[PDB]
């Protein structure tokens, strides 16, 4: 199937969170390039094609192996509204 | 309460 | 080749020609070759002698008295296939010879006034209708006659209803009221009965309790003796039931009506009603209804005995019957003829009504020829029929076998109560009467089941119209060619028997004889047989008779089969089937798939193109090759030539074979050496494999022409073109369209290639306010035309054959209105066999072509033969088809054998025989296996083994004659392929034959990423280079609620479909890399709300704390 | 309780109501369009009745012929319906008969919308496949991926531009 | 009487065509043509008005009409929208223009806005700004001029980064 | 196979199905006993009755000619229990066992079909069925709106408490409980919405918009409308 | 589950679009995480046909 | 940028039928056989409903987008996205009035 796919369903109390958890962070994920990815250069999802492994621009993909680390946080609350909407443009280039 | 409804043309005459 | 005939059922005669109900209809529904001036009625002629004379003349100052004379037609304006290229209707001028009379008398002759020209029917069956061929399917309905049915609106006694056939009859029902009086339908107007009776001429102390001398409860007629005295004030006190009220001095106004005056009848002289009522209630007829000539009141025949039938029905058992609808005694044909005749009976329902109008709108004296009489009634009648019938349809022409069965085709739809009502489990159900009148097993699958349906191979339509099924009489047990065709009725008269009893002779050598008594089987002496059946043939239609075996063949599964073989699809090498029924040959000639010899003689010339022979007379005649022609659904229909220069030749001997005819033999499908077993997957559910070595044979290749067109329209907006100077930034790729407009012929096409080019007028005049600064850097010609080329439509097209390029339609061509000219393109592919073409057998097997292994991996039997096609076995014992394995056995035997065989329906090969055939072919295979110095291989040890365990083969006997049983059980031993080592287990090989159904284009493989957008709901839409999406109905819906796919579904609800706005953000963000955005509102729910906006109820969609929000972004608030 | 009561009546925006040309100079328009000219030129004539102060009788025929018309657009067939005077005897498509689907169209919604990024095809069993894969036709791909694939061509040097990315494959 | 208004005078040219094909219906047997009716109609009459008379005379098609399945499929179902932009029309219309302001970006508010006036404000503007002295500016022989200065400024920067090429088809 | 004569044949398949969901007064109407009591069996040679006796009342069901007996004479038959055999028809057995009994008789002859043919499916899905089809109730007792009004039963939240509980003071409201199959049980819904699509839009749309209904998009439906 | 055949049975694709549908789709539609079936609890991905007759034997 | 929860659902007061329309439809006429343009005060009249074409008028004054709602001199047609026609409401207003039949026949009539 896919990566830990029991494990991952452990990690939340309900299917849909993990489904709301991973789609969430792989947005933000794939908002800033991949420069919030708390996930090591050599832990990074790869390809095989031209003869040359680069990294899978699969977000859905990455935010799952991600969590998989238990590197993330998630809740009902966390952070106020557009007061998100700065931080991580600032700590990771939001152009 | 149905007799007759198209009267327009025969109620006018 | 050797082709040994089967079975011992001698057929005193052959089937009939077969598309005789088409035909035979037509010929008498026109009548135009030994008929002299007055000849016959039943036609066309009739439609005539009834609205003649029509008469509008009184006493006063002048009038219409206008009587038919003649009736003739001739030239058709355009020859055959002229009519198909052109798009015109081929037909017929038919003129008629009228005259009108004067009130002082005079006769000015108007002659041969041809105000309305109909359609000609082909020699092979069809019609050329706007080019294009049609069928015209003859219907099903309840017969004209008196019949009596039981009351589910009151569970106990009987209705007795009068059943006629004018195109506006009336109906007369007789039952007995809840409140014990007696009911006379004549409309939906109810009324108590008795009132008429005495208008009848007949009081109520002649003849009363006297024929109602069973009436003992009979108070439905007691109330009014002192009412029943003149039948002149009578024929006044029925008037009541007529509204809004009448003065009753001209009483005799719906009085006349229904006597003699053509109307209330169910034909003219007595006749169709009068034959089942010659048993049914009196005996003849008073005319054709309860006719009178010039008396007081009207005389009757027929509204006595309804009545004092309906009497001795309730009484005891005297005549005594209670009616089966099913029955078809009651259930007549409506032909092409008829079909075709009561409508040109409703043509001249509206030209005589035409006549009267002029009138007061026409004078008396001025119009003297026909200022009045009308082409435009009769011209626009008979083309809503043939055109626009339900009952007329496309002629479906996959294959010679598809075209014969369409013609054979009965339909309960159309005029005749459809569907909405269904009246299932009764109708749909195969009756006790169809028995050689009907196919028991052929239909269509799904909704439309035992509605549509197929005449059995021998039956036939008699003058009247009921089908009959012949029977050979059998006197003393001595059994008579003499050959009786009996209908529905007269068969319930006999004790036949069936078609396989043992004779001796003449002579039955039988104790117990097994036959039908009127539905019941019983096992009988010979004595009390009468009847006894033709054919066992005679009980199934024609694609039902093809399939050998038919006994073995569960009913569903041979349904399948008989409806397939329409989806046969002419191979380039057409093979006739190793084992046939006999049907082969005698469908390929009645219907015209090849081409026969008309007369002796010797052949002249043989070229693709066509034959001329020189018959024993002197007559040198050329045969034209009717070539790569194109039929309805593709499917090349064409000739080639099976006769060399100077052949001498008998009558009636092929000189070109069909396009599926091989040697005068239907040639349907292909022989092919099958295995049947699982191979890894392959073949998992019904799904089957293929070996390469199949297609390097052209085995299942396919010759497909498909045909393109293009318009040249007027527009508001100025004249498009077809131009082959396309404005573009290639020129490169219009190498081979060069040929103005045109692509040239003989081009490959793939998709995307130009057949038309063609430049259109689009925007308004103006460039746009982006590209007015945009067309100016290159140089603003900016030209106001656009590419609307025709292109190749995505997914292949194939090299072109013919293009057709026709402008202003000057040579007799039929334009198009604000069209200038049309360009035709002709585009011809040779399909091969593929991975997703489907595959089917006669015995109702049907699978897809889901992997073509190479032939290094087949299984191979010892002599290094690999086999074709690989069946895995699961799909047959839940199926009970078992005619495909007695058809693979067969296949093992003449294959080796040399041979093709001939078993026929329920006669044919049995099991003895079959391994008899076996064991000559055992030599052949084995036989001679020896002699080339070769004994057994290392694996049959290893397998045979295995075997006598299986309890197959005989522990103890010699390992040669082991294998001998073996393969007389038709399993071989065959090797992997791959490893080279045996298959554990025998496996029944044999020849199978395998037919190519055939593609349609809903079936086509679509995919749409976007495209087109309707106008008004905005949602998605086909085009012809783009494929619209996907229905996603109400089911798939709940599919992903149930999954808590919650965007997904949305999204499937706004931004794929109605989301004008969010549908664009979708795209630009896909592009560009980004996330896809959220969406606005679909015009579903937008639309919606202005739909009730309209009806005047305030819709508000209220946010948290109920505050109006816009779903109209702007846009719909004002200020 | 007067609401209930019409004296404005709203019309429907025009585009959803549309007067499109076809073929050979011929057009196509809504029901609900024939629907409403029939209603004005009725009211549009008591305007002048009124104007005219005609006697009663007359003032009152038209009013009838005004609740019938008005009917006859809210709800056309609560009275034995209108057609369009010749052509054939079909009922005019009043908004009442839109919004319920009366004629074949709420058995025609549940057959549901259709989808921008679809497609189909027959089905060919496949062994060597895996639980959680399917055999594709990647010239079905390329349509419904299309715009993901205008970008990768961009993102390689397959395309200068999507434009010429998609001019690449028409 | 009729969905689509109509001149007085336009109808009794129908209604003289409604009373004129019944003869030439009789009197020819068969349909008669375009020429035929001209010739019968009145001396002004052409062969190719008729056509255009008789489109003008038709009903016309109602949307509400249902198509062969009789069911479900009105007629106006299968018509298409072409005034409305598709998602890969108004994408490609706005990344045409949000390349003009990534164009012409960097030029003059004359070599742009000139063309912003001729072009970038819709009207024609061929004998329309030689005479109007365009606020603050020269005219005469030097405008049909200026369009040297701007139209043709545009022809480099398209032919050398071929970024403007492709949005012609 | 071997039956049908001329006598009273069951339903079965999905038909029985739709009997049992929309019910519905069955084909063979079973009697049952409107009260407990014991069995009592009076017969002329062709009329039967049987007399259900709990001290006080005597009850009398005169059984058709045709009738087959299911009870023995002198027997207990509590309330509810079929006297003939047959079918029951649920409103009877709604009203002689109130709700739990008429559910878990309908949740089985349901269940009893499917399993018959093999079809293993899981009891809780019919049961939330029947559940809705239990929805409703039909006030008896009012305290602000109309007598009859039949209405969703829990919207008694804090409205059967408010009489000197919650919102405080004024009359108590009780409560008829109520059987309507599948598809009335959903013409009745809150949402008029949904409301709208089910058999004819006309009348749902005139008394939504009188009331001025506002429609909470509560279920999926609205929400996919919308 | 499917129920389909290959007498030419036909499906229909689609593609889910966005980086949340997609999310959906793999979580919770993939044709290996649905291995039971909602209406009995029963596995309804099992050997069928070809698979059994194989492991029997 | 408030988003939605419910859906209301109550009768039309003229007031707010009139409230909702863009200007009475007073002419029976449609469109025109010659300019195929919409007729003055008619069904398809662009100064009630919308202009045809995005960024225009009728009779053609003002152009381009920058003026994203401008109204002209000669014809009065708003000059912003020609989409405004699948949405803006019309109305006719009525000599007399009379009642609309669903609270008329429906049973039981709600009026009655
Ligand atoms: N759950 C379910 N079952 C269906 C469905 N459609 C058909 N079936 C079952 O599959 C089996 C055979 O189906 P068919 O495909 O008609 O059989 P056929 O190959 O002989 O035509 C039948 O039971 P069977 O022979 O007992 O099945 P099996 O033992 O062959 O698996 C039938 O009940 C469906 O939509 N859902
Ligand atoms: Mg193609
Ligand atoms: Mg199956
Ligand atoms: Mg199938
Ligand atoms: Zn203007």
């Amino acid at each position: 199937a896919e990566p830990g796919i029991d494990k991952l369903f452990g990690m939340v109390d309900s299917k849909y969170r993990l489904t709301v958890v991973v789609a969430k962070r792989a947005q933000q994920l794939l908002r800033h390039g991949f420069k919030n990815t708390v996930l090591e250069p050599e832990e990074r999802p790869k390809m095989q094609t031209l003869e040359g492994l680069f990294d899978d621009p699969n977000a859905e993909t990455w935010a799952m192996k991600e969590l998989l680390t238990g590197r993330l946080v998630f809740g009902e609350n966390l952070v106020p509204e557009d007061r998100l909407q700065k931080e991580m443009e600032r700590i990771y280039p939001g152009e | 309460p149905k007799i007759s409804t198209s009267d327009p043309v025969r109620q006018y005459l | 080749m050797e082709i040994k005939r089967f079975g011992r059922i001698r057929e005193v005669i052959p089937l009939p020609p077969l598309t005789e109900i088409q035909v035979e209809s037509y010929r008498r529904a026109l009548q135009a070759d030994v008929p002299p001036e007055k000849r016959e009625n039943v036609g066309i002629q009739a439609a005539f002698r009834e609205t003649f004379p029509i008469e509008e003349e009184d006493k006063g100052k002048g009038g219409l008295v206008l009587d038919f004379l003649e009736y003739r037609l001739g030239e058709p304006p355009f020859p055959q296939d002229e009519c198909r290229e052109k798009d015109l209707t081929y037909q017929a001028p038919l003129y008629a010879r009228l005259q009108l009379i004067h009130k002082d008398t005079g006769l000015i002759k108007e002659d041969e006034v041809f105000l309305g020209h109909i359609p000609l029917m082909t020699e092979d069956g069809s019609f050329i209708i706007n080019g294009a061929d049609r069928v015209i399917v003859s219907q099903i309905h309840r017969s004209p006659g008196v019949y009596f049915t039981p009351d589910p609106a009151r569970p106990g006694r009987y209705i007795a209803s009068i059943i006629p056939l004018p195109k506006r009859g009336p109906w007369i029902d007789l039952e007995v009221e809840p409140n014990g009086v007696v009911s006379m339908k004549v409309n939906k107007r109810k009324f108590p009965l008795v009132l008429l009776l005495r208008v009848l001429g007949y009081d109520q102390e002649t003849l009363a309790r006297e024929l109602g001398a069973y009436g003992e409860l009979v108070q439905g007629l007691m109330d009014e003796s002192v009412f029943a005295m003149r039948p002149e004030e009578a024929l006044i006190r029925l008037f009541t039931l007529l509204r809004p009220g009448d003065p009753p001095k001209r009483d005799k106004a719906v009085a006349y009506v229904y006597g003699l005056i053509a109307d209330p009848r169910r034909y003219d002289l007595g006749e169709a009603g009068r034959y089942k009522a010659e048993e049914k209630l009196g005996i003849r007829l008073s005319g054709r209804t309860l006719a009178r000539f010039e008396d007081g009141e009207f005389k009757d025949e027929v509204f006595l005995p309804t009545l004092r039938y309906l009497f001795a029905l309730t009484a005891g058992v005297p005549g005594h019957e209670v009616d089966d609808i099913d029955h078809l005694g009651n259930r007549r044909i409506r032909t092409v003829g008829e079909l075709m005749t009561d409508q040109f009976r409703v043509g001249l329902a509206r030209l005589a009504r035409g006549v009267r109008e002029r009138m007061l709108m026409g004078s008396e004296d001025s119009l003297t020829p026909a200022k009045l009489v009308n082409s435009r009634p009769l011209e626009a009648a008979i083309r809503e029929f043939f055109s626009r019938s339900q009952l007329s349809q496309f002629k479906d022409e996959t294959n010679p076998l598809s075209s014969l069965r369409h013609k054979r085709r009965i339909s309960a739809l159309g005029p005749g109560g459809l569907t909405r009502e269904r009246a299932g489990f009764d109708v749909r159900d195969v009756h006790r009467t169809h028995y050689g009148r009907i196919c028991p097993v052929e239909t269509p699958e799904g909704a439309n089941i035992g509605l549509i349906t197929s005449l059995a191979a021998y039956a036939r339509v008699d003058e009247l119209g009921f089908i009959r099924t012949p029977y050979r009489r059998v006197v003393g047990g001595v059994v008579t060619d003499e050959v009786v065709y009996m209908t529905a009725t007269e068969e319930d008269r006999y004790t036949i028997a069936q078609a396989n009893t043992p004779l001796e002779g003449n002579r039955i050598a039988a104790e117990r004889v097994v036959a039908r008594r009127k539905g019941e089987p019983v096992i009988v002496s010979p004595e009390e047989v009468e009847f006894m059946d033709v054919s066992p043939k005679q009980v199934f239609s024609v694609n039902t008779n093809l399939i050998p075996f038919l006994e073995h063949d569960d009913a569903n599964r041979a349904l399948m089969g008989s409806n397939m073989q329409t989806q046969a699809v002419p191979l380039i090498r057409a093979q006739a089937p190793v084992v046939m029924t006999g049907l082969e040959e005698r469908v390929v000639r009645d219907s015209l798939a090849a081409l026969y010899a008309e007369e002796d003689g010797e052949v002249a010339k043989v070229d693709g193109n066509r034959i001329v022979v020189r018959y024993e007379d002197g007559r040198l005649v050329e045969y034209p090759l009717r070539r790569f022609y194109r039929s309805n659904q593709g499917t090349a229909l064409d000739q080639r030539p099976r006769v060399v220069v100077g052949q001498r030749v008998r009558k009636g001997d092929l000189l070109a074979d069909g396009p599926a005819s091989e040697n005068g033999f239907l040639a349907l499908g292909q022989n092919v050496l099958v295995a049947i077993m699982p191979f890894d997957g392959y073949n998992f559910e019904d799904a089957i494999v293929i070996s390469e070595e199949l297609l390097k044979r052209d085995f299942y290749t396919s010759i497909h022409i498909e045909r393109y067109e293009i318009e040249a329209r007027d527009t508001k907006l100025g004249p498009e073109r077809i131009t082959r100077d396309i404005p573009h930034l290639s020129e490169a790729a219009l190498r081979d369209l060069d040929e103005e407009g045109v692509v040239r012929i003989g081009a490959e096409v793939k998709p995307g290639d130009i057949l038309v080019g063609r430049t259109s007028f689009k925007g308004e005049s103006e460039p746009t306010p982006e590209e007015r600064l945009l067309r100016s850097i290159f140089g603003e010609k900016a030209r106001d035309v656009k590419d609307t080329s025709l292109r190749v439509p995505p997914g292949e097209g194939g090299i072109v054959v013919r293009t057709v390029r026709l402008r202003r339609g000057d040579p007799g061509v039929e334009l198009k209105p604000g069209v200038r000219e049309v360009v035709r393109v002709y585009v011809a592919q040779k399909r091969k066999l593929q991975v997703g073409d489907k595959l089917a057998n006669r015995h109702g097997n049907k699978g897809v072509v889901a992997k073509i292994l190479p032939v290094e991996d087949m299984p191979h039997l010892p002599d290094g033969t690999p086999v074709d096609v690989i069946l895995n076995p699961l799909g047959v014992p839940s199926r009970m088809n078992l005619g495909q394995i007695l058809e693979t056995h067969l296949g093992l035997a003449g294959y080796f054998l040399g041979q093709r065989y001939i078993s026929p329906i329920f006669d044919g090969a049995k099991e003895p025989e079959i391994k008899e055939l076996l064991a000559q072919a055992f030599e052949v295979y084995f036989g001679k296996r020896k002699g080339e110095g070769f004994g057994v291989d290392k694996r049959e040890v290893e397998v045979l083994r295995r075997a006598e365990k299986l309890g197959l083969v005989t522990p103890g006997k010699t390992p040669e004659e082991q294998l001998k049983e073996l393969f007389l059980q038709g399993k071989v031993v065959l090797y992997d392929g791959r490893t080279g080592e045996p298959i554990e287990g025998p496996i029944v090989v044999g020849q199978m034959f395998i037919m190519k159904l055939y593609h349609m284009v809903e079936d086509k493989m679509h995919a749409r990423s976007t495209g087109p957008y309707s106008l008004i709901t905005q949602q998605p839409l086909g085009g012809k280079a783009q494929f619209g999406g996907q229905r996603f109905g109400e089911m798939e819906v709940w599919a992903l609620e149930a999954y808590g796919a919650a965007h997904t579904l949305q999204e499937m609800l706004t931004l794929k479909s109605d989301d004008i706005e969010g549908r664009n953000a979708a795209y630009e963000a896909i592009i560009k890399g980004e996330d896809v955005p959220e969406p606005s509102v679909p015009e579903s729910f937008r639309v919606l709300v202005k739909e009730l906006q309209a009806l005047a109820l305030d819709v508000q969609t209220l946010d948290e704390k109920d505050n109006p929000v816009d779903i109209f972004e702007g846009l719909a608030s004002k200020r | 309780p007067e609401w209930m009561i019409l004296e404005a009546v709203p019309v429907l925006p025009p585009d959803l109501r549309p007067m499109v040309q076809v073929d050979g100079g011929r057009f196509a328009t809504s029901d609900l369009n024939d629907l409403y000219r029939r209603l004005i030129n009725r009211n549009n004539r008591l305007k002048k009745l009124l104007a005219q102060g005609a006697p009663e009788i007359i003032i009152r025929n038209e009013k009838r012929m005004l609740q019938e018309a008005v009917d006859a657009l809210l709800d056309n067939g609560r009275r034995g319906a209108p057609v369009t005077n010749p052509g054939s005897d079909r009922p005019l498509r009043s908004l009442t008969d839109i919004l319920s689907g009366k004629q074949g169209r709420f058995r025609q919604n549940l057959l549901g919308k259709r989808v921008d990024y679809s497609g189909r095809s027959v089905i060919v069993v496949g062994p060597q496949l895996k639980l959680h894969q399917c055999g594709l036709p990647k010239r079905m791909a390329l349509e419904l991926f299309k715009p993901f694939l205008l970008k990768k061509m961009e993102e390689k040097g397959i395309a200068p531009n999507v434009k010429a990315a998609r001019r690449m494959l028409e | 009487a009729r969905t689509i208004r109509i001149p007085v005078h336009m109808v009794e040219t129908i209604n003289k065509l409604s009373r004129t094909a019944r003869q030439l219906q009789q009197e020819l047997g068969r349909e008669p043509t375009y020429e035929e009716i001209a010739e019968a109609m009145g001396p002004g009459w052409d062969a190719k008005r008729v056509e255009e008379t008789l489109k003008i005379a038709q009903e016309p098609v109602s949307l509400e009409t249902p198509i062969g399945d009789e069911k479900d499929s009105f007629y106006g179902d299968f018509i298409p929208d072409e005034h409305l932009p598709s998602p890969v029309d108004a994408a490609t219309q706005s990344l045409l223009s949000e390349e003009l302001e990534k164009a012409l970006s960097k030029l003059s508010e004359r070599e742009a806005m000139v063309l912003k006036l001729r072009k970038g404000l819709i009207d024609g503007r061929e004998h329309t700004l030689e005479e109007v002295g365009a606020f603050f500016g020269v005219t005469r022989e030097r405008i049909r001029q200026i369009e040297n200065k701007a139209l043709r400024k545009l022809k480099y920067h398209e032919s050398r980064t071929r970024k403007l090429r492709d949005f012609l088809d | 196979t071997g039956g049908v004569a001329g006598a009273a044949d069951i339903t079965q398949g999905l038909p029985r199905v739709i009997e049992l969901f929309e019910a519905r007064r069955p084909k063979a109407k079973a009697v049952i006993s409107e009260i407990d009591g014991v069995v009592r069996i009076e017969e002329t040679e062709e009329k039967l009755s049987v007399f259900v006796e709990s001290e006080g009342f005597s009850k009398e069901y005169k059984l058709p000619k045709e009738a087959r007996l299911l009870v023995k004479d002198g027997d207990y038959v509590e309330a509810g229990q079929p006297l003939t055999r047959g079918a029951i028809d649920p409103h009877q057995l709604l009203e002689a066992k109130g709700p739990e009994a008429v559910e878990r008789y309908l949740v089985e002859e349901i269940q009893k079909v499917y399993r018959a043919q093999g079809v293993k499916l899981h009891d809780k899905h019919i049961e939330i069925v029947v559940r809705q089809m239990m929805k409703y109730v039909e006030v008896t007792d009012p305290g602000d709106s109309r007598l009859l009004e039949g209405q969703v039963l829990e919207k008694w939240d804090v409205e059967a408490l408010n009489e000197r509980l919650i919102a405080e003071g004024k009359t108590p409201v009780a409560w008829k409980p109520l059987l309507m199959g599948v598809t009335k049980s959903a013409l009745s819904t809150k949402s008029w919405l949904s409301a709208a699509s089910f058999q004819n839009t006309t009348h749902v749309l005139t008394e939504a918009a009188i009331a001025g209904k506002k429609d909470e998009l509560i279920g999926l439906k609205e929400n996919v409308i919308l | 589950a499917f129920n389909a055949d290959f007498d030419g049975d036909q499906m229909a694709v689609h593609v889910p679009l966005s980086s949340f549908a997609q999310a959906e789709a793999r979580i919770q539609m993939l044709s290996a995480h649905n291995l039971l079936s909602p209406a009995s609890g029963e596995p309804l991905a099992k050997p069928s046909r070809d698979i059994i007759l194989g492991l029997y034997y | 940028k408030k988003e939605v929860r419910k859906v209301r659902i109550a009768l039309a007061s003229p007031e707010k039928i009139r409230s909702w329309s863009y200007g009475e439809v007073e002419k029976p006429e449609t469109i025109n056989y010659r300019t195929l343009k919409p007729e003055r005060d008619g069904l398809f009249d662009e100064r009630i409903f919308g202009p045809i074409k995005d960024y225009e008028c009728a009779c053609g004054k003002y152009k381009r987008q920058r003026f994203e709602g401008k109204v002209c001199e000669r014809c009065g047609v708003e000059v912003t996205k020609s989409i405004v026609r699948r949405y803006r409401m019309g109305h006719i207003e009525l000599a007399t009035p009379a009642a609309h039949i669903w609270f008329v026949k429906d049973v039981p009539s709600k009026i009655g």
